[PDB]
RNA sequence: GUUUUCGUUGUUUUUU
């Protein structure tokens, strides 16, 4: 409605399908190749194209527009890049699953130790769930001493004995028990070998190893390219007002990419064996810190100041992370919080609202044939008093800053325009106290615009809140649409919360002065 | 500062001069830096020896 | 299928009471005037005296009440308590009828016993909770309305009607209509977040506080400790 | 802007060559496949119409709409003037001219007769009726999709269609 | 500062049947951005330009099966780190069934 | 008995719903972190509880699908919830609109 | 080849536009939006058969500014060229790069390499056309051509002709 | 498979408080958008009271699609769904 | 010139 015109039809998301990301699709979304750790092209604005802060990846300021989509923050949706790893690596949350998939198939032929031939494996594969069928595949693979070249009749297997797989450091090691026990040849399981065996896996095999052919792949489970976020995600964050400290994500991406270029340099130069090992492990725990700097048993990547460096894993799990602190809990507008006071002469379903709250907080009333007179009165009255418009919203979307508008009262209202009418008396508002245990702690009170900067209430309505006027802060929320006002009046009102469903009894009664008096 | 981790925080604090006692009493605190690692009431509960 | 605002503690009169007292409160005796309905309250005592159709009707109602007595005292409410949260405030409805239609004095009744009996049997069916035509629909209907029908019978049996408050035409008809209306307004509204309602309604009590009770036993329940402390 | 009754078709990996439309290879694209469903999912075959029958249907629809607008009260241009839009008027006039210049059968009777006669794939018979032919070798030269079926059964069809051709 | 709407307040509003009220608290009173996502891949992988009226899904070459979505910006962030962790949360404006 | 321990009263039906949900699947279900996370619905809830990353690893490894049927999906996508006022779809109709006087005709 | 498609549309109606004949208003709005527009999935939209009996379903209300969605479903005849379409056509213009054939809403483009060797430009003869032994490609003439080019261009899909095979040209 | 027949409708013949709020808000927002008025107005400048009066005589052109758990739905006209 | 531009880490103490 208020958005600029877009031919794209108005629709919502009905399903969300999970899974991994293929490197081919990673480029299919990567709007630009990123290989340069260095971000600011010449330290004179216009950051490095093809770098971590590529403007092509997006714009960051008010006037600049994203070179990809053509719009700035106003419409810039963020665009992604790709950085090709010099060598395939492991995903921090899949090493146990690397061990899992290495406990099921051949190290050379890359196929399941069995098929649906045995009844146990077949019935395991009849399970609809991928993870359960694959774990039962493991549970029956452990019933066989060797990677069967035949029936425990060749199944196309390699026949080499399955190595004892262990998460040995960042990577894994497999104790091959070759031709009572041979030399234990546990070795670095280079991700190339794992890619090979995964490619050897038949679609039927990955299906019975609990995977979808069109979707998340054990091949995708091996990282070959990393995603470079849009600069909007890790913007220039002000370390001091204007001076911006580079984002932690930017720091870590730079570290990872410089390690990757070191790895790229490991080939053409003289590399006496262990140098490649050290540089590769360097790059590896840098990437790990990209997912998770909190690797157990390791001194975490830490700032030179001494504080540890963060990761994406941290901001998604916790008490107020992404989900908790920004999605299931986030701030709202047309909301106020102030002192509460007693008003014995006030009605129960009203709160004595300060003129400051009833003025700053407002409702957008659409200009109709019946409210045209009073809405025009409000507009002409002034934005710095009550009642009065402070913004008048055009039906197309245009707004007018009444206070900064030298012709504040000269806004002739069109049927379809919206006027931010200041919160009048008897305006239904959501009423909130912290903590709020019972649903009777959310109550819709009518605003009574009356002086003083407190919330004037009835005594009886305070008892269900179990609060007092020793300085408690109370929360008021102003509806911004007709649906909201109707909902407040018919499903959240003070009179609608009189009876507690808990003890199927009223929540309220006569207390204090009134109770002693009636006695 | 290099060993930012494993460092005790609060042993030195800004002196309060909101009121005169906001200094005097402020100069005669004691603290038990055990931490909420295990909640317990013994670090918080008054004891007869505190008489 | 009722919301937690339409049930109230109601005492089912049948459940308590000596079987002799229960009899001399519920059973009628037309042939012998000693335990009969007094002729003053009715215009048809001569019809009542010596009639058998009325006797067999009041009988069928009596053994119906006895069946209800079994149903409650042995199955539903077994040991000591007979007051339970059930819908429709019958008491206030009866008093309202009395005060609207001036049910004082000992005026004789222009309303016959078959009217009460037919009305009660009709209203027992008129109670609607689960709608539909399948047999399980009406079975669930019976399941929902069993206690309410038993309580109404414990309150609105013809004998009590006449010997205590003698509901006239208008009184009885509006009583039936109001009972039906309140019961149909007593149904749960589909769409309630009854899970979160239960969560709050259980948690808020726990927000106030040697046998394992209170928060300890709560936590044994909630963590699902394999054995309690 | 415009949706369709055909949904699903999410990002899949099992790909097929049936993505570029091609008449000689009998390709109609995924949108016009063999088994399609309408808005309510009712079973129905894809509609294929010959040029002369299409001309009769469009003419009769236009005249019916005109009479419904008149509510009680034969040229291509007046019928084309039904809709709104200069470009819409241009395209409808142009397609009516295309129908007129390429309708091998003119009036209702011969088009109806060939309609019962032509009706095994409906699309191949529809394109046989639409593609005006004179004899067998011309048909096989101009139609590579009907090379061999062990029963051509087309000389009688062409003879009758030419018997139904408009003389001039 | 704005009033941080606690989760228990959300729960009590849900028990209160406040769908539109809480929605506008999260839509108009909170973050709300519109984007153009693909109908084939079901991702935000679409170069979008309203003035140009061009919406090309570089992932799937999709231009006509592109849908506009007026959803909280926090949802965009969530989708972003899900992508960044090599996870593909394929939003779908349809029902697979 | 626990409710009666302090002497307070709670409605029967709600905690009856509780105990039935505890038992409606034939065994005992816990409010423990993994116990609630052992569910196999849309991960958007169990991950949002705690340890989000691990649940996402399990789901992506299974390439799961979220049908956006939970109310949490609605709130973290900012649309109408399927509850109460949203437990239906109120629609502008035609049978009752036909009763209007003809002057109300859209232009 | 003329193809009948179950063409549909979705209408977002302004909230002030409610009324008794609301659905009928939808009709004309559909009529003013369906025509004059092409798409790769359907092609050139030319007509909607039975436009007075269109079914939109029970209209739905948008929970918001007051708009309404209308899933206007119907049946229509919309024309679309196909690759390999060997159909008689009428040429519109003649160019050295290739003569134009206005075949429906499109205009057939003949490539430089798809012109027969016996076809030579003679601009002097009026009208500008192509002449050969029993061959005359002029305005209003029936010349058999094969549409070999089909690319979606959101507003109109172009058709490219081919006259470089056996039994092609003028009948 | 979608619409439960009006006679097959096995749910309450009465409007619900949630339905009350939705219908009132929708109708009042409509008339606020200068939509046609289905009742009379005396002094009800705010559209909410007009929608309330519409609901009083139940002259409201809306229909409730009460979704069944199995997936089906029941369509209830305002004027046929009894006042509650 | 309609309009029009501040932030975070960490630390302490706090608030029914
Ligand atoms: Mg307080
Ligand atoms: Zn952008
Ligand atoms: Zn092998
Ligand atoms: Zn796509």
């Amino acid at each position: 409605s208020q958005f600029p015109y877009s031919s794209a039809p108005l629709r919502s998301v009905k399903e969300v399908q999970f899974g991994l990301l293929s490197p081919e699709e990673i480029r299919a979304i990567s709007v630009v190749k990123i290989e340069y750790p260095e971000i600011m092209d010449e330290s004179r604005q216009r950051p490095r194209e093809g770098g971590l802060n590529d403007p092509k990846l997006g714009s960051i300021d008010r006037n600049f527009k994203c070179q990809t989509c053509g719009e700035g923050m106003a419409e810039c949706p963020g665009h992604f890049g790709h950085m090709e790893l010099a060598k395939p690596v492991f995903h921090i949350g899949f090493i146990p699953k690397i061990k899992k998939v290495c406990e099921c198939i051949c190290m050379n032929c890359g196929k399941l130790l069995l098929d649906e031939t045995n009844p146990t494996m077949a019935q395991a594969i009849r399970i609809r769930d991928p993870k359960k069928r694959f774990n039962a595949v493991w549970q029956l693979c452990k019933t066989k001493m060797v990677c069967e070249a035949d029936a425990p009749v060749s199944r196309g297997g390699c026949g080499n004995t399955q190595p004892v797989v262990r998460k040995d450091g960042m990577k894994l090691w497999g104790t091959w028990k070759k031709s009572r026990d041979a030399q234990p040849e546990r070795k670095l399981l280079t991700p190339g070998e794992i890619l090979n065996v995964f490619k050897h896996i038949s679609p039927e095999d990955c299906f019975r190893l609990g995977f979808n052919e069109d979707y998340a792949r054990p091949e995708w489970m091996i990282i070959t390219v990393l995603p470079v976020p849009p600069p909007q995600v890790r913007p220039s964050i002000a370390m001091d007002e204007t001076t911006q400290g580079q984002d932690d994500l930017t720091h870590k991406l730079s570290d990872i990419l410089k390690a990757n270029i070191n790895v790229q340099k490991l080939e053409m130069d003289g590399s006496p064996q262990h140098i490649i090992n050290e540089v590769e492990q360097l790059l590896q725990f840098h990437v790990a810190t990209y997912m998770d700097n909190d690797i157990a048993g390791q001194p975490q990547a830490l700032q030179k100041s001494g504080r540890p460096v963060k990761a994406i894993r941290a901001r998604l799990k916790g008490k107020e992370g992404r989900l908790r602190g920004n999605l299931m809990g986030k701030r709202v507008d047309f909301s106020a919080r102030t002192v509460i006071s007693g008003d014995p002469n006030l009605e129960l379903d009203q709160v004595g609202v300060p003129i400051s709250i009833a003025k700053t907080l407002s409702y957008p009333e659409t200009v109709t044939q019946y409210n045209i007179h009073r809405l025009t009165e409000y507009v002409r009255n002034g934005p710095n008093e009550h009642p009065g418009a402070k913004y008048v919203i055009r039906d197309n979307g245009d707004r007018i800053d009444l206070r900064y508008h030298k012709r504040a009262g000269d806004i002739v209202l069109q049927y379809g325009w919206k006027v931010e009418r200041h919160l009048m008396d008897d305006d239904p508002v959501l009423f909130n106290r912290q903590p709020s245990l019972h649903k009777m702690s959310m109550m819709a009170h009518r605003v009574k615009v009356m002086p003083y900067s407190t919330f004037r209430l009835n005594l009886s309505v305070t008892s269900p809140y179990n609060a007092d006027f020793d300085g408690d802060e109370m929360n008021l929320h102003v509806p911004q649409s007709e649906e909201t006002r109707a909902e407040l009046s018919q499903l959240c009102a003070v009179p609608l919360q009189i009876v507690s469903p808990q003890s199927n009894k009223p929540v309220m009664g006569i207390v204090q002065d009134t109770l002693c008096g009636v006695r | 500062q290099k060993k930012a981790m494993s460092s005790r925080a609060g042993v030195s604090q800004v002196l309060n001069r909101y009121t005169y006692s906001s200094t005097l009493s402020h100069l005669r605190r004691t603290n038990t830096p055990i931490g909420r690692d295990g909640k317990l009431a013994k670090p918080r509960q008054l004891h007869n020896t505190h008489w | 299928g009722l919301d937690g605002t339409q049930v109230e503690r109601q005492t089912i009169d049948t459940i308590p009471g000596s079987d002799k007292a229960f009899h001399k409160r519920y059973y009628v005796d037309l042939m012998d005037e000693k335990n009969s309905i007094k002729p003053d309250v009715i215009e048809y005592a001569a019809d009542i005296l010596g009639d058998v159709e009325l006797q067999k009707e009041l009988n069928s109602e009596y053994e119906q009440l006895v069946s209800d007595r079994k149903f409650l005292r042995e199955i539903v409410f077994v040991n000591g308590d007979h007051n339970w949260p059930l819908p429709v405030n019958l008491r206030r409805i009866i008093q309202n009828a009395q005060q609207i239609f001036h049910l004082d004095r000992a005026k004789a009744s222009d309303l016959t016993i078959p009217e009460i009996i037919h009305g009660v049997r009709d209203l027992c069916k008129k109670l609607f909770v689960l709608r539909g035509e399948n047999e399980l629909i009406k079975e669930a209907q019976q399941n929902a309305t069993s206690l309410f029908q038993c309580l109404v019978r414990a309150r609105l049996a013809t004998r009590r009607i006449l010997e205590e408050f003698r509901l006239n035409r208008d009184a009885f008809e509006w009583v039936l209509g109001t009972i039906e209306a309140q019961f149909q307004r007593s149904l749960v509204h589909p769409g309630e977040m009854v899970g979160v309602i239960a969560a709050q309604s259980i948690g808020e009590p726990a927000t106030q506080m040697n046998v394992t009770l209170g928060v300890p036993r709560l936590k044994e329940i909630l963590n699902v400790a394999k054995n309690i402390k | 802007v415009s949706t369709s009754t055909v949904g699903a078709r999410r990002r899949r990996a099992k790909q097929q060559v049936d993505d570029e439309e091609n008449a000689t290879l009998l390709r109609l694209g995924p949108e016009f496949a063999l088994k399609q469903y309408d808005h309510d999912g009712n079973e129905h075959d894809l509609i294929a119409l010959s040029l002369s029958e299409s001309r009769l249907l469009i003419r009769e629809a236009l005249k019916a709409r005109s009479r419904a607008r008149n509510g009680g009260v034969i040229d291509d241009d007046e019928l084309a003037k039904v809709t709104s839009g200069a470009v819409a008027n241009g395209v409808v006039k142009k397609t009516l001219d295309y129908l007129n210049t390429f309708a091998r059968f003119k009036d209702e009777e011969t088009c109806t007769a060939v309609d019962q006669l032509l009706h095994l794939h409906p699309f191949e018979i529809a394109q046989l009726s639409s593609l005006g032919c004179e004899d067998v070798d011309e048909a096989i030269t101009l139609i590579p999709s009907l090379a061999a079926k062990k029963e051509v059964n087309l000389q009688r069809i062409l003879d009758e269609l030419n018997r139904l051709e408009d003389p001039y | 500062g704005g009033l941080r709407f606690g989760e228990m307040e959300r729960d009590c509003m849900i028990a209160h049947g406040a769908a539109g009220f809480l929605k506008e608290r999260l839509m108009e009173a909170s973050d709300a951005f519109r984007v153009h996502v693909c109908g084939i891949c079901g991702l935000m992988s679409v170069i979008a330009n309203l003035k140009k009226n061009q919406f090309e899904c570089r992932s799937c070459k999709n231009k006509t099966n592109i849908y506009q979505l007026h959803i909280p910006y926090a949802a965009k962030l969530l989708f972003q780190e899900l992508m960044a962790m090599n996870i593909a949360p394929r939003l779908y404006t349809e029902r697979s069934g | 008995n626990v409710i009666a321990f302090d002497g307070s009263y709670v409605n029967y039906r709600h905690m009856a719903l509780l105990v039935d949900v505890m038992t409606s699947r034939g065994y005992l279900m816990a409010i423990t972190r993994h116990g609630i996370n052992r569910a196999d619905t849309g991960a958007l809830m169990r991950c949002s509880f705690e340890e989000t990353v691990e649940i996402l690893f399990e789901a992506g490894a299974a390439a799961e699908l979220d049908d956006c049927r939970g109310v949490s999906e609605n709130v973290m996508l900012g649309q109408l919830a399927p509850m109460g006022t949203g437990a239906f779809d109120v629609m502008i109709d035609e049978k009752l609109l036909t009763s209007l006087p003809a002057d109300y005709a859209p232009t | 080849m003329f193809f009948l498609k179950d063409l549909s549309l979705i209408l977002t109606l302004h909230p002030s536009y409610f009324g008794p004949q609301m659905n009928q208003y939808l009709r004309e709005k559909l009529l003013t939006d369906v025509e004059g527009t092409c798409t790769g999935q359907f092609g050139y939209i030319v007509t909607v058969l039975d436009g007075m009996n269109i079914d939109v379903g029970k209209g739905r209300i948008i929970p918001g500014s007051g708009s309404a969605e209308f899933e206007v479903k119907y049946r229509a005849v919309v024309w679309k060229p196909f690759k390999g379409e060997v159909v008689d056509a009428i040429v519109s213009n003649v160019s050295p790069i290739g003569f134009f054939a206005d075949v429906g809403p499109l205009n057939v483009f003949v490539s430089t390499r798809l012109i027969p060797d016996n076809l030579v430009y003679n601009p002097s003869n009026s009208p500008p056309a192509y002449m050969s032994n029993d061959e005359l490609i002029t305005k209003g003439s029936k010349v058999r051509l094969k549409v070999v080019g089909t690319r979606t261009d959101v507003n109109e899909i172009y058709a490219i002709g081919s006259i470089k095979e056996d039994f092609l040209g003028a009948i | 498979e979608l619409a439960i027949l009006k006679e097959e409708r096995t749910t309450t013949p009465y409007l619900t408080k949630y339905e009350r709020a939705r219908i009132l808000g929708t109708r009042a927002l409509q008339i606020s958008m200068n939509a046609p008025v289905l009742v009379d107005i005396e002094g009800e400048t705010d559209p909410l009271q007009i929608a309330m009066k519409e609901l009083s005589q139940r002259k409201i052109p809306l229909v409730i699609r009460r979704y069944l758990p199995d997936g089906s739905y029941e369509d209830w006209g305002c004027d046929e769904l009894i006042v509650d």
